[PDB]
């Protein structure tokens, strides 16, 4: 899933808004099926429609997630024009902390999500940006 | 920490099995006694890093003996032609190809 | 246990570590692997309790693993490199398995869900020799093989093992469980300057295995194995409370002392390599580590829980455990920070 | 078909890991890893490996297999879905495998795999008036000192080893 | 990092080339920090025993000096050993390759132009 | 890379000595004797060339001495050493032990007729010198230029310029 | 010590014997004017094909010829 | 590569995955563990015999010898584990939960 | 080929024994039986000592494999250290026998 990533960002801001979003949406579900294998792995469900309910539950939770974050950002970098503005992702962090509270079915936690997924989010552009490297390679 | 003991005492613990060209009993060659020789002198001392540039083409002529990749590729590109030669009708094996001639020595 | 029996056990545990050490073949080194857990599973058998029987079958199906994927990984080298020499991996899927196999033997996360229990199921000594003592072999062998692992491999292995070894300590009160959860997130500490200088790898084990025997020491000297035992300290031995607060505040990376001399050279390290964003979570999730360090000094020497009647009889008998090398570790594990340049003898 | 009989055997060997892999009960599970130990030394025999194909028949069958059997006797009192679904699971991802690289003549899983038969890649010469593999399990005791020692002594270990942690005291 | 240096003379605590450097005097502040770390540590062995601290055991505090001054000498003779390896092989690099160190030409302020920000 | 050169058919024909093995080891002591220097010959050239290729002539010599061999035998003494092959052939592992009076009337008749002394226990092991005119290879592994090493540690060792100059430390 | 020796051999003779073989087959090979000649004919024993010598003209030591006098002799075997 | 290193490696991931499931006994996890040491002795015999390194033949010997000794020592545990609860199950093994 | 033959051969004339002794007598419609042990119903009890001599055999079988080379061995050139190590791998199982005796671990199966 690293190509998952790089044909999220292959695409320019506030270009083509549907493959974007389809592009987080994967990358949603794909860090969902992550969770939730390990979710069914360290946590035996009781059955397997159990199992299989947790899993749909928490791909679909995520993809929901990063449908919105995709969807709200590339909208935002339309309607304001500015395709490198980390306050875009910052609108599309929150949009997706709302979901993931909508989801939780409970507002502190969307408000939570909304604030440390914005801030996420914009440090993440802010990396696209200024080149940022987590995984940085040895040079000395 | 690789404690380098046994360059330190002089004694030889485990290097006689580290490499294929090593001594061996009744001197039996291995089948990529050669490459490997040759990768080894091309790749002794200058350092690793500078080993995986400057002596690439004996380590693929190495790796090429060990596992005949490409000459597995090449035999099956081959074979395949022939197949396919022998299935349009228009390739015939000789006599020496089918087991007709009485071989050699 | 015999005494005899229990001293060649021991020269066998190290003879595997050192043979891993000093050898030049990769059967060598799995030889010394498996010697080293041939021997020290007695170890943790000692006591003869269900708990280090649990322990040990946790410890031998984890370790044995690890050497399949160990010796998995070997011969794949012989396949692609048609040699032997223990230096780098000559394939990326024998250098992945034996960064896993090596992984498992650290205990580092997500293979680390075998060192709490096992630490918790056997004795403190041993628990000892599995926290400090058996991690100096595998992290000889990813010493010799940094050329051929994976940056992003090793690197999520490392900011996993300190994550989780951060919450895992959150939750407890028993010590073992405690020391195992500092392993693992000191254990990702060590593993995430290994690509960038392997000499502050060393230190970091080092420093590590110095305040880890202190530790140890400390709750063999005390008999404590819960934090509820180890808050009967101050009416016992009052020594031992100041001892406790200056190597937990030493192990949680506080300066002046000397276990914030790794973590910040590790930081020295990663931004000379341009790596700002990773050393900073990475000091920052240090401090659920210094969380819990901190709720066990509260615990023990800045209050004082309250004790027993029968204290009263332990005052009449003075401590006549051999308390083996504890002020010298001690004093290598708080004051050694202004010595901190003498890391180059480990280059 | 007796050109590709090593790979054959391999087949039969990896069917019989997917017999013990999917574990029915711990004694099918060992008769499932004793017919692998035997189709995998066939392997190894019809590479001119007589003596490790004889130590895979009187060291890993004869000798530890047996203490498998004999330890598995001593439990699992003497008298599924999953078990089931897993071996044709099994069975069919192999086939998918032979299916893959008998009518492409290549396949890649993890690495490239050719898809002849393996006698392709032998030598065409001759040892002369000793085995290659005999002599060089005989220099065991001429250059494999060390190997010896340290072999010895992790025996020795051992013995001693099962000793305590059996005693229970 | 110097793991090439230090493996054609392998396991050599101090080499013969560290004989050409000066020694730590005995009078090193560095000597007599480690030589107090044994002080200290003849008092915590004293205090875990519950001896007087300062009075019992004068051979023993004496060993605990000892050993660390002993043993901190030669840690110390390591690190300046490996502080001039490792600036020797920099200058020697240096050396063998120009092409990467220009001599980079010095410019005065008077040539410098620097923006001004004013603080208003 | 480039195309291997193989020779010529033609370059491969030469008399073939269509004996079977039990003819070739009944007649080996004296075929080791008698044909010496061309086989020496042949497999110096053989382990210094590391090539067949670059080893044929000499290779038709020792098929040239081989028959030249077998004809002197097959003129003067053909009854004993057939006799004396049979016996040989008989045997499954072809033994020498088993036929020695044989080997003693085959003997008898070639050191008589020919004069050709049978090798004694360790001559024929014995490690021979030959001397060719063919040049020596100086190349045989067909070796391209080595790479030049990293340059050695040369100079005094002075000591670190303001010790170890970390962070605030001034020794 | 000649007690012991008549107690263990009245009580334990197959220990007694199994010490005294094994004693004997430890100290035995290097008391043996025998064991030399092992030695001299596994290194006489020709495994290999012996691999001639490029004459370059001062090898006095090194025959010609295989029936040649100099060069190693086994007239020690064939004698013993 | 070769194709019958192409088993040999499915055969020693088939082993893992079976040592990586657990279903009840430990047993059959010692016998995952002794499929998957079966695997790595058949693929090192089948290298070290096809590429004539003769010192290596006896490797595999000593990659048995070793790993049944392992075997030893994990059907000792496996027999204390069965002299606490009777049985041989994995889930008697969860007092360290706690 | 042979072998694999013979193999097949000693296989077929097993199975064939084994199916006409297992199906002879079945044709035979003799009766049906109801039929409604020293131990009555009690679980197989575990004895250590079986274990113990079960692997106390696999660790002087991985011995015995050890010395399974010692014929084609005593071919060397270096025969000080074949014999030396020869009589230490010897040597140490018979350590391991007198460590086996002298604890108590040949007793009762002695
Ligand atoms: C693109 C693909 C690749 C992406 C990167 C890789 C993917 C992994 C990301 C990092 C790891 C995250 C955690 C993974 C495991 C999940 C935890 C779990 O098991 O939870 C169950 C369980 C929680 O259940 P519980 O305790 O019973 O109580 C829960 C309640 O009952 C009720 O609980 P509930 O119903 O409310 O929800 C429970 C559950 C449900 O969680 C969810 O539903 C959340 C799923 C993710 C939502 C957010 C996705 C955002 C994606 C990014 C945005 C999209 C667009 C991006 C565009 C590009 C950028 C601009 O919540 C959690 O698990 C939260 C804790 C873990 C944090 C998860 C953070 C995910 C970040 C992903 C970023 C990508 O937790 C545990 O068991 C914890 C112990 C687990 C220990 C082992 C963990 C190992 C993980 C390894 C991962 C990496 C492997 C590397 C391999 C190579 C080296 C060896
Ligand atoms: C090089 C690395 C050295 C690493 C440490 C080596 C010793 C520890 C390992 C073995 C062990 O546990 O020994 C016990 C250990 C003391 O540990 P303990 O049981 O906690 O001692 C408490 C009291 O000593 C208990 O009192 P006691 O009445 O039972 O016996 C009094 C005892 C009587 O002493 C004797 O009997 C000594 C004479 C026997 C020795 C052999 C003679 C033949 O006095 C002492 O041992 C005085 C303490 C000596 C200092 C111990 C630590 C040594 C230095 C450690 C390395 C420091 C590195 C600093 C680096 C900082 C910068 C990075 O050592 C000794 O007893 C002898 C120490 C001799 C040091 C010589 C250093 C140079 C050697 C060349
Ligand atoms: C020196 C530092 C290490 C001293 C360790 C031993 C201290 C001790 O036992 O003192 C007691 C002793 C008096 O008491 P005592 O009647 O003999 O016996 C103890 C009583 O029974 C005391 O009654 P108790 O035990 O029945 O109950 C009261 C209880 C009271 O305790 C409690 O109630 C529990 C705790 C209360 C709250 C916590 C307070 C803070 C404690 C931790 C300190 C953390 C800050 C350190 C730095 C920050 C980083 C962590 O416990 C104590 O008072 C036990 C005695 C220990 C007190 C002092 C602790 C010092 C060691 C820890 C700090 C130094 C090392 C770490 C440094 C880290 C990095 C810089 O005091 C002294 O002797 C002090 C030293 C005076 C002379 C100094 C001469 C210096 C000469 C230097 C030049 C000569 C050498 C040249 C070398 C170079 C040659 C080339
Ligand atoms: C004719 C033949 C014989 C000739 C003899 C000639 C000499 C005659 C006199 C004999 C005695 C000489 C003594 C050594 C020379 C002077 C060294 C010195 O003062 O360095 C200043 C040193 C650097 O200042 P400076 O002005 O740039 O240099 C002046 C000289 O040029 C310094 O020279 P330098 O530039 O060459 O110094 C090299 C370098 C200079 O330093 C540096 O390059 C900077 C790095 C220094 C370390 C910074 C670490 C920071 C993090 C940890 C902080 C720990 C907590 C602080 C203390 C807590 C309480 C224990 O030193 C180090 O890196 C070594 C570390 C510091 C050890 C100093 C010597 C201590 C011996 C006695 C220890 C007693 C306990 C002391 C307190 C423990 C902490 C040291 O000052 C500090 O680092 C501040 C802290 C004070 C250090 C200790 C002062 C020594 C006297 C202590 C007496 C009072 C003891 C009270 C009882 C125990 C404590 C409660
Ligand atoms: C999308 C499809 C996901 C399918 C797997 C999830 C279903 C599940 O967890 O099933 C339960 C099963 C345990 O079976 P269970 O019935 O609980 O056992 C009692 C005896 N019947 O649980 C298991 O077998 C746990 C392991 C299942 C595999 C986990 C990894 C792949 C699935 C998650 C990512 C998709
Ligand atoms: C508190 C947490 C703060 C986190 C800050 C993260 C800052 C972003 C750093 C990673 C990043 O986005 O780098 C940009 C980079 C694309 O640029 P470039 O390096 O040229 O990639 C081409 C590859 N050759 O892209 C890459 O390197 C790969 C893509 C990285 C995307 C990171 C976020 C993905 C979603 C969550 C996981
Ligand atoms: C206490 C110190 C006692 C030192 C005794 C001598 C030890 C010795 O000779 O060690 C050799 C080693 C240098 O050998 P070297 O091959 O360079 O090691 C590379 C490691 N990756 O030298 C060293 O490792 C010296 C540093 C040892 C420090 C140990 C305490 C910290
Ligand atoms: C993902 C990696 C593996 C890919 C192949 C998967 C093969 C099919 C197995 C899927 C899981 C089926 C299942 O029920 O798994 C659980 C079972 C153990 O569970 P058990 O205790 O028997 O029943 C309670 C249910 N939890 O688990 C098992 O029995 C698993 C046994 C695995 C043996 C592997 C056989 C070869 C498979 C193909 C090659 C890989």
């Amino acid at each position: 899933a690293k190509t998952l990533l790089h044909q999220y960002w292959d695409i320019p801001e506030g270009t083509e808004c549907h493959r974007k979003t389809y592009a987080a949406t994967s990358i949603g579900g794909a860090s969902g099926l992550v969770v939730s294998a390990y979710s069914v792995a360290l946590k035996t469900p009781t059955s397997f429609l159990e199992g299989v309910a947790r899993t749909g539950r928490y791909t679909f939770t995520a993809a929901a997630i990063g449908a919105i974050f995709g969807l709200t950002s590339c909208i935002s970098a339309q309607v304001r024009e500015k395709p490198d503005d980390p306050l875009n992702y910052l609108i599309g962090g929150c949009a997706g902390g709302l979901t993931l509270g909508a989801r939780t079915r409970s507002y502190g936690i969307g408000a939570a999500a909304c604030a440390y997924m914005g801030l996420t989010a914009a440090l993440v552009k802010m990396g696209q940006l200024e080149g940022w490297k987590v995984f940085a390679e040895p040079k000395v | 920490p690789f404690f380098d003991v046994q360059k330190k005492l002089g004694v030889d613990l485990d290097h006689w099995m580290t490499i294929q060209s090593a001594e061996q009993p009744h001197r039996i060659p291995a089948r990529c006694h050669a490459f490997e020789k040759e990768w080894i002198e091309c790749a002794h001392g200058i350092g690793s890093i500078r080993a995986e540039k400057e002596c690439k083409i004996e380590f693929e002529d190495f790796r090429e003996c060990l596992l005949r990749q490409k000459t597995m590729k090449r035999l099956n590109a081959i074979k395949r032609q022939r197949d396919k030669l022998i299935k349009e009708g228009k390739y015939t094996p000789p006599p020496h190809h089918s087991g007709q001639e009485d071989l050699r020595p | 246990m015999n005494p005899i029996i229990l001293i060649i056990i021991l020269m066998t545990v190290m003879l595997g570590t050192i043979i891993v050490m000093i050898s030049t073949h990769w059967l060598l080194i799995w030889i010394g692997f498996e010697m080293n857990m041939l021997a020290i599973i007695p170890i943790m058998m000692k006591k003869h309790n269900p708990r280090a029987t649990e322990a040990s079958t946790k410890y031998f199906l984890t370790q044995s693993t690890a050497s399949m994927l160990l010796m998995m990984a070997i011969i794949i080298n012989l396949m692609f490199s048609g040699q032997w020499t223990v230096m780098k991996l000559f394939n990326p899927m024998a250098s992945m398995l034996m960064t896993m196999a090596l992984a498992m033997k650290l205990g580092m996360a997500p293979f680390h869900f075998w060192v709490p229990e096992v630490t918790q199921g056997i004795p403190l000594s041993s628990g000892l020799i599995l926290l400090t003592w058996q991690k100096l072999a595998p992290m000889s062998v990813l010493y010799q093989i940094l050329p051929s692992i994976n940056l992003d491999l090793i690197l999520t292995l490392s900011i996993l093992s300190i994550t989780i070894g951060g919450w895992g300590g959150l939750n407890q009160t028993q010590l073992r469980k405690i020391m195992a959860y500092s392993s693992i997130a000191h254990m990702g500490w060590m593993t995430a300057v290994l690509l960038y200088n392997p000499t502050m790898t060393l230190l970091n084990l080092i420093i590590y295995i110095i305040m880890t025997s202190t530790m140890f020491t400390l709750f063999m000297a005390n008999s404590t194995t819960t934090t509820l035992s180890l808050s009967h300290t101050w009416n016992k031995a009052p020594i031992m409370t100041i001892l406790v607060l200056i190597t937990l505040l030493s192990m949680g990376g506080l300066p002046p002392l000397s276990g914030f001399m790794p973590k910040w050279m590790i930081i020295q390290e990663m931004t000379k390599n341009d790596s700002i964003i990773l050393p900073t979570l990475m000091a920052i999730t240090a401090l659920l580590n210094l969380y819990f360090y901190m709720r066990l000094t509260y615990s023990t020497a800045l209050t004082m829980f309250p004790s027993t009647n029968n204290m009263k009889m332990k005052w009449q008998f003075p401590t006549t455990k051999r308390m083996t090398l504890l002020p010298t570790m001690t004093v290598l594990s708080t004051m050694l920070l202004p010595l901190t340049p003498i890391l180059s003898i480990l280059e | 078909m007796m050109t590709y009989i090593v790979f054959i055997l391999s087949i039969i060997f990896v069917m019989g890991f997917v017999g013990f892999s999917s574990k029915p009960s711990p004694i099918y599970g060992g008769l499932g890893l004793i017919v692998s130990g035997g189709v995998g030394c066939g392997i190894v025999l019809n590479f001119g490996g007589s003596f490790l194909g004889l130590m895979v028949f009187l060291i890993y069958l004869g000798g530890m297999m047996v203490v498998f059997g004999y330890t598995t006797a001593m439990a699992t009192e003497q008298y599924n879905k999953v078990v089931l679904g897993t071996f044709i699971t099994g069975l069919l991802m192999e086939f998918l495998m032979v299916y893959y690289v008998l009518k492409d003549k290549e396949v890649e899983i993890v690495f490239k795999f050719n898809g002849m038969g393996d006698w392709v890649i032998y030598d065409t010469g001759d040892s002369g008036f000793f085995s290659e593999e005999a002599m060089g399990i005989a220099a065991l005791y001429s250059y494999g000192t060390w190997l010896v020692i340290v072999t010895g002594w992790s025996l020795l270990i051992g013995v001693v080893v099962i000793m305590e942690i059996t005693r229970g005291n | 990092m110097m793991t090439g240096r230090q493996a054609r003379a392998p396991l050599q605590f101090l080499p013969d080339e560290a004989r050409s450097l000066p020694p730590p005097k005995l009078t090193d502040p560095r000597l007599a920090y480690i030589g107090f770390l044994g002080y200290c540590s003849g008092l915590i062995d004293n205090a875990i025993r519950r001896r007087p601290v300062l009075s019992a055991g004068l051979h023993r505090q004496f060993l605990y000096i000892t050993s660390f001054v002993f043993v901190g000498y030669y840690l110390l003779k390591r690190q300046d050993y490996m502080y001039a390896v490792r600036d020797h092989d920099m200058f020697s690099y240096i050396k063998s390759h120009p092409e990467d160190f220009p001599e980079k030409d010095k410019k005065t302020y008077r040539e410098v132009f620097e923006e001004f920000h004013p603080v208003r | 890379p480039g195309i291997v050169e193989l020779p010529s058919l033609e370059d491969l024909k030469v008399q073939e000595v269509k004996v079977s093995s039990s003819v070739l080891k009944a007649a080996a002591h004296h075929y080791g004797a008698q044909c010496d220097k061309p086989n020496k010959e042949f497999m110096l050239c053989r382990w210094e060339e590391k090539d067949p290729r670059r080893c044929l002539e000499e290779g038709k010599l020792v098929n040239q001495c081989a028959l030249e061999f077998f004809r002197q035998i097959k003129r003067h003494c053909a009854e004993p050493f057939t006799e004396y092959w049979t016996c040989i052939d008989y045997s499954g592992l072809q033994l020498f032990r088993r036929c020695r009076k044989e080997q003693a009337q085959f003997d008898k008749c070639v050191l008589d007729k020919l004069g050709w002394v049978r090798p004694d226990l360790g001559e024929l092991s014995k490690v021979t010198k030959v001397k060719t005119d063919r040049p020596l290879p100086e190349n045989p592994y067909h070796s391209r230029a080595r790479p030049e090493p990293n340059p050695e540690v040369e100079g005094d060792l002075k000591p670190a310029r303001h010790g170890s100059r970390l962070f605030f430390w001034t020794m | 010590v000649a007690a012991f020796l008549k107690n263990v051999w009245a009580k334990e003779p197959v220990l007694v014997a199994s010490f005294a073989i094994a004693g004997l087959a430890v100290i035995l090979p290097t008391l043996s004017p025998y064991t030399k000649y092992s030695l001299m004919i596994n290194r006489a024993t020709p495994y290999n094909y012996p691999v001639p010598l490029r004459d370059d003209g001062n090898m006095p030591d090194v025959p010609s010829h295989p029936q040649d006098p100099q060069g190693p002799s086994l007239e020690w075997l064939k004698r013993l | 590569m070769s194709l019958v290193y192409m088993n040999i490696m499915m055969a020693f991931t088939v082993s893992l995955t079976g040592l990586l499931m657990y279903r009840s006994h430990l047993m059959s996890s010692l016998l995952c563990l002794e499929g998957m040491m079966l695997s790595l002795f058949i693929l090192a015999t089948l290298m070290i015999l096809n590429s004539h390194f003769t010192l290596a033949s006896m490797m595999p010997i000593i990659l048995l010898v070793f790993a049944a000794c392992e075997a030893a020592l994990g059907l000792s545990l496996l027999v204390m584990v069965s002299n606490t609860y009777g049985t041989d199950y994995v889930q008697n093994l969860n007092l360290l939960q706690c | 080929m042979n072998l694999m033959i013979t193999l097949l051969t000693n296989f077929t004339l097993a199975t064939l024994l084994v199916t006409i002794a297992f199906w002879l007598p079945q044709l035979n419609v003799y009766s049906e039986k109801t039929s409604p042990d020293p131990m009555g119903s009690a679980r197989l009890p575990f004895s250590m000592k079986f274990f113990l001599v079960a692997i106390t055999f696999l660790l002087f079988d991985l011995e015995i494999a050890l010395l399974l080379p010692l014929p084609w061995a005593s071919q060397t050139t270096n025969l000080n250290t074949m014999l030396t190590m020869a009589l230490l791998l010897i040597f140490l199982l018979a350590v391991s026998l007198a460590y086996e005796w002298t604890q108590k671990g040949l007793e009762w199966t002695e």
